[PDB]
RNA sequence: AGCGGCCGCCACCA
RNA sequence: AAGACCCUUUUGAGCUUGACUCCAGCCCGGGCCUGUGGGGCGGGGCCGCCCCGCUCACCCGGUCGCGCGGGGACCCGCCCGGGCGGGGAGUUCGGCUGGGGCGGCGCGCCUGCUACACCGGACCGCAGGCGUCCCACGGCGGGCUCAGCGAGGACCCUCCCGCGGAGCAGAAGGGCACAAGCCCGCCCGACCCGCGCCCCCCGUGCCGGCGCGGGCCGCGAAAGCGGGGCCUACCGAUCCUUCGCCGCCCCGGCCGCGGGCGCGGAGGUGGCAGAAAAGUUACCACAGGGAUAACUGGCUUGUGGCCGCCGAGCGCCCGCAGCGACGCGGCUUUUUGAUCCUUCGAUGUCGGCUCUUCCUACCGUCCGCGCGCACCGGCGCGGAAGCGUCGGAUUGUUCACCCGUUCAAGGGAUCGUGAGCUGGGUUUAGA
RNA sequence: CGCGAGGGCCGCACCCGGCGCUGGCGCGACGUGAUUUCUGCCCAGUGCCAGACCGUCACCGUGAAGCGAUCCGCCGAAGCCCUGGUAAACGGCGGGAGUAAUGACUCUCUUAAGGUAGCCAAAUGCCUCGUCGGGCAAUUUCCGACGGCAUGAAUGGAC
RNA sequence: GUGGGCCCCUCCUGGUAAGCAGGACGGGCGAGGCGGGACGAUCCGGACGCCGGGCCAGGGUGCGCCGCCGGGGCCGGAACGGCGUCGGCCG
RNA sequence: GCCCGCCGCGGUGCUGACGCGCAGAUCGCUCGUCGGAGCCGGGCAUGGGGGCGAAAGACUCAUCGAACCGCCUGGUAGCUGGUUGCCUCCGAAAUGUCUCCCAGGACAGCCGCCGCCCGCAGUUGCGGCCCGUAGAGCGCUGGCCGGCGG
RNA sequence: CGCGCCGCGGCGAGCCCGAGGGCCCCGCGGCGGAGCGAGCGCGAGACGCCCCGGGCCCGCCGCGCCCCUGCGGGCGUGC
């Protein structure tokens, strides 16, 4: 599968059709002060093994790839979900 | 499991040496004063079975 | 140990037994689905007819 | 090996025979500790001076 | 996912 | 004797380890315990290491403290950190299923058929498919016509006719010709905000589709069409994490960091309405189950066994003395299967020995007929169940195989017969 | 096979203990199982071990930034990784085609190595009541030969 | 409360078949007394308070055992055979 | 740590007796051993996931692949058994969906009771639309025996 | 003991033997009376025997227009 660099599209912020280009998102990295963490560290101290469960049987061989579309004119992000596939690249040209 | 056999002996009870009419401790002559500056003269009273 | 999978032997005298119900007088009228452009006419029409109009 | 599973690590099978190597390393704990400890050959050859 | 140079060693709450 | 075999229960226990999660113990490093001096290396513009004296802490020995030593600021101990760790601890070890297991996967979806012309309709029923692929293989407008037959043309070109016999990503069915196929031009409706219905269905969710109100766009002269790829499959809760708007809260105030919250996507559960999980028991279990196997009996009769009908042929000649292919019609329950109705708070489960009674589908003896019947001896058929059908070698054997004799059929009775025996086999615990 | 005592193996909640009234002709851990005759090949896998500090791998400590919480660097013990050794450690020890009725022979694919000396239808051979011979009137038993479903060398082989 | 069903008639699917296994409209037993089918949960009739009289469904009417006479004929199971007997059709 | 054999110590075969016993392991005959890793008495030591074992998962007071005693404890059971007077009025289901679900449940159906309020039908007739089965057939997608004419 | 529904008694925009103090007398909460919104917060009259539906009003999400004390007020529109 491949993708256009650029894109004119809906932008929300103007309100209007513009020019938007193409990048590829992916998960940030765990911050350690979320609320969640906070939870599951203090739940994990002391004696008596793992506390929480540990996803084993996975299945699926492929993620859903999302793209990231920055307006060229104001620097709004949009994103846009793709079908499940192998590969992905983005053109380069603009 | 079980404890093992090489594991039981530390314990002592079954396990402890036969001691029973033995002689007792050999050793060497205590070092002292008059070994230090000369020397000191003994005479051999039985050969024995220990 | 297999069981049986599927009848429908019994259901059609059970479907039968307290009568084949309608549906209510009032679903034939809903104005569930119908076009909001016809519903907002219709509203606007009757706010300004005097035999029809409920407003203080 | 004579011995039943409960008794010994060498113990049960039904063939009498250890199951796995016999060199145990320097570290193991207790209970553990039998066969050969640490050793640096086995076998028998000549050849040593 | 983490260092290194397909290899190693180490990480693991939907 | 509330089956100990077999199965089920979200009932156990002993044992094992490459199950899952951990604990003692041991090894390693820095710190405190902890003195008092002498030196070397390196870096950065004081910091890090390392080395070696002394004795006074601390530690060890000899001695009846009888005329004495050894180590030493290191070891031990303590605190925190990393590694090894079935020695030990706790727990788990899916489901469907013509019993369970091995195998398979109608466990989430899709097409045609089964299915008996509304809808709906079962099986480990039949023939198959899906977990992907495509910025064009998509949107729109214009133009064009495909597969091919026939007939021509130096060693692809032309005409004519052409209902699709081509093509439309991949199963199957359906759909389509100035098009839904092919080529060219311009594009990104493969968008944003807010609702409703259809299929499945308890009229809950999820996938998928359809119909609308309002923004902003693409193509077209325009009417129009467009929320992907013609239609029927191609996918995912709560909690947590991550990112993107526009804001609100941090509760005695105010400011800056940070944290939380309202909306929407993404990271995944294929056992697909979604626990985090390996084996073994011949040492054994518990609750139950004839809802379910191993043995009698019952229904069935493929397989086994026995019996007819026809007449290609064989039999020097001569289809029927004796035979009889290719085909077709039955019977039996002495084989083995198929099934799971009765029995799991128990019907003692192989054979042999002993003993009795029964069947006829008759092997010898009796009475009749037939012959490819001279005699002798054989062979075929009907009636006939009275008497006879034996002694041994090897095998637990039933069976089989040999030797011998007055020359030696086949079966049933809870696979007759264990409070009649025996215990060789099979069938607990030792090896 | 391990250990020279400031040690090794074991006990044990702690303090404190056993071997030890002991010292390598000793103590402890394992395997095989008198004698006679022997004990072959494989260190690729797993296990064990010693010699090197390559990569990885803690806290502590240290540098740069920050209002601070903190973020990012450097430093780097044992272990693993790497280089070797070891089978009386655990264990393992062959295919196809022709060639004088056989096959000394040859070509061939292949392993870490391709089962040696021996023994055998064995208390180990499926096929199987194997084949031949002894013994019997007659033997799925027996003995002797022959040669491997799945014989074989301290898993100790043969006698 | 129930979420083990089963049988009959017609219509089907796997299987040599089965008192085998799996589906469909309607009815039954389950949870339906009484009579009859010798005998049977389901077949043929008929669906039920306690009695007296009458009529009669289904099946039957030698004796067991409640109830019969008249009239016209004839005298478990397959392929395949029969100058047994009575009746036909074609020549 | 030689051989025959008495007491002693053990326990082979009869698969003998007995098997409601003399007995919760005994009796008869037969048999192993009998100077030694031999047999017997008293005292003492080792304690339960522990001991002790010339090793059988054996023995640890008729208890052992984890003793006995009291308590936690009337432990939990989707599983087996039982569950006590009369008459009257009504009256089922053994099916759909989801479920570590398949000997159990939740929601729907079926039924009871309590109500409350002001045309109807498990039927025929007449009218309009829908279906692709039995039969029939070979045009379509496939399959199949032969005979004439160019 | 807690939760749901039904029946009957007393009083009714109200109701009530808490505990306690002097089968009698006095006796707070609480629940009901207004909802909606994550929250800053804002906040219901228009009809009707009864029941059912329609219409309109309040909050939450969006958006025309006008204005004073102003990211504050008013008047509207839409699921
Ligand atoms: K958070
Ligand atoms: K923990
Ligand atoms: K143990
Ligand atoms: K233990
Ligand atoms: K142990
Ligand atoms: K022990
Ligand atoms: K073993
Ligand atoms: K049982
Ligand atoms: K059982
Ligand atoms: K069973
Ligand atoms: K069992
Ligand atoms: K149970
Ligand atoms: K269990
Ligand atoms: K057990
Ligand atoms: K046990
Ligand atoms: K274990
Ligand atoms: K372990
Ligand atoms: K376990
Ligand atoms: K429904
Ligand atoms: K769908
Ligand atoms: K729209
Ligand atoms: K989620
Ligand atoms: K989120
Ligand atoms: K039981
Ligand atoms: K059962
Ligand atoms: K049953
Ligand atoms: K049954
Ligand atoms: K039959
Ligand atoms: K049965
Ligand atoms: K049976
Ligand atoms: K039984
Ligand atoms: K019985
Ligand atoms: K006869
Ligand atoms: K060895
Ligand atoms: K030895
Ligand atoms: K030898
Ligand atoms: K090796
Ligand atoms: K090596
Ligand atoms: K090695
Ligand atoms: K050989
Ligand atoms: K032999
Ligand atoms: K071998
Ligand atoms: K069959
Ligand atoms: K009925
Ligand atoms: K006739
Ligand atoms: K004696
Ligand atoms: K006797
Ligand atoms: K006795
Ligand atoms: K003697
Ligand atoms: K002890
Ligand atoms: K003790
Ligand atoms: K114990
Ligand atoms: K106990
Ligand atoms: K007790
Ligand atoms: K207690
Ligand atoms: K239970
Ligand atoms: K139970
Ligand atoms: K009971
Ligand atoms: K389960
Ligand atoms: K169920
Ligand atoms: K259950
Ligand atoms: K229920
Ligand atoms: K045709
Ligand atoms: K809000
Ligand atoms: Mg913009
Ligand atoms: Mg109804
Ligand atoms: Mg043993
Ligand atoms: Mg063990
Ligand atoms: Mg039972
Ligand atoms: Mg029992
Ligand atoms: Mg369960
Ligand atoms: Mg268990
Ligand atoms: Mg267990
Ligand atoms: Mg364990
Ligand atoms: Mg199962
Ligand atoms: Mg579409
Ligand atoms: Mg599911
Ligand atoms: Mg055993
Ligand atoms: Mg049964
Ligand atoms: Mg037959
Ligand atoms: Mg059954
Ligand atoms: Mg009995
Ligand atoms: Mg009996
Ligand atoms: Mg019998
Ligand atoms: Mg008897
Ligand atoms: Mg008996
Ligand atoms: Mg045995
Ligand atoms: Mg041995
Ligand atoms: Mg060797
Ligand atoms: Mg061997
Ligand atoms: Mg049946
Ligand atoms: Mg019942
Ligand atoms: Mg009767
Ligand atoms: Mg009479
Ligand atoms: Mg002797
Ligand atoms: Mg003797
Ligand atoms: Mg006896
Ligand atoms: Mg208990
Ligand atoms: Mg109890
Ligand atoms: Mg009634
Ligand atoms: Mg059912
Ligand atoms: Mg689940
Ligand atoms: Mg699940």
């Amino acid at each position: 599968v491949t993708y256009p660099a650029e894109r004119r599209t809906f932008c929300k912020r103007e309100g209007k059709h513009t020019v938007h280009k193409a990048s590829l998102y992916k998960k940030g990295k765990d911050s350690l002060l979320a609320q969640g963490k906070r939870r599951y560290d203090r739940k994990q101290r002391g004696f008596g093994g793992q506390t929480k469960p540990i996803f084993r049987r996975k299945a699926k061989t492929t993620k859903k790839q999302v793209i990231r579309l920055t307006c060229s004119s104001c620097k709004c992000q949009t994103f846009q979900v793709l079908k499940r596939c192998h590969r992905l690249e983005i053109s380069r040209l603009g | 499991g079980r404890r093992i056999r090489v594991q039981r002996k530390g314990a002592g009870s079954v396990f402890r040496a036969h001691v029973a009419r033995r002689l007792g401790a050999a050793k060497l002559r205590a070092n002292d004063f008059a070994e230090r500056t000369g020397s000191v003269r003994g005479v051999v009273k039985a050969i024995l079975h220990d | 140990a297999k069981l049986k999978n599927h009848t429908s032997k019994n259901q059609n005298r059970k479907d039968h037994r307290n009568g084949i119900k309608k549906p209510k007088k009032s679903a034939y009228t809903s104005h569930k689905g119908m076009c909001p452009k016809y519903l907002r006419n219709l509203r606007r029409s009757r706010a300004n007819d005097p035999r029809q109009s409920l407003r203080p | 090996v004579a011995m039943n599973p409960v008794d010994h690590p060498h113990g049960g099978g039904n063939h009498q025979h250890i199951g796995v190597s016999s060199c145990v390393p320097r570290n193991a704990v207790p209970g553990q500790k039998v066969g050969l400890i640490a050793a640096r050959r086995t076998g028998c050859s000549g050849g040593k001076r």
